[PDB]
């Protein structure tokens, strides 16, 4: 039984934008971004940055 | 032969007059709100990322 989905939309920063959409059509794997007033961080399946 | 002569001429009546159309517009007014954001954030705290 799902007891809770947070679900949230980052944006994705400059750095990546440019460097990993624009330059190699590929996205980090990993959000970090401010929410709340904090750096939080999610890496997709628990893994490590693809 | 015996023809007819200018119409009577219609009789006007001068006056002032104001026309009113059907409302349409909301009836507005000056509210005030009051009220709480409670936010409880649940963080989980890892290595070396939150």
């Amino acid at each position: 039984q799902f007891m809770g989905i947070f679900e949230d939309r980052a944006p994705v920063p400059f750095e990546e934008v440019i460097d990993k959409i624009n330059a190699k059509g590929v996205c980090r794997s990993t959000a970090k971004y401010v929410r709340n007033n904090m750096e939080t961080t999610a890496f997709h399946r628990d893994d490590h940055e693809t | 032969r015996r023809c007819p002569t200018r119409p009577e001429g219609q009789n006007y009546t001068e006056g002032i007059a104001v026309v009113f159309k059907e409302n349409i517009a909301p009836y507005k007014f000056k509210a005030t709100m009051y009220y709480k954001d409670v936010t409880v954030s649940q963080v989980w705290f890892g290595h070396r990322y939150s």
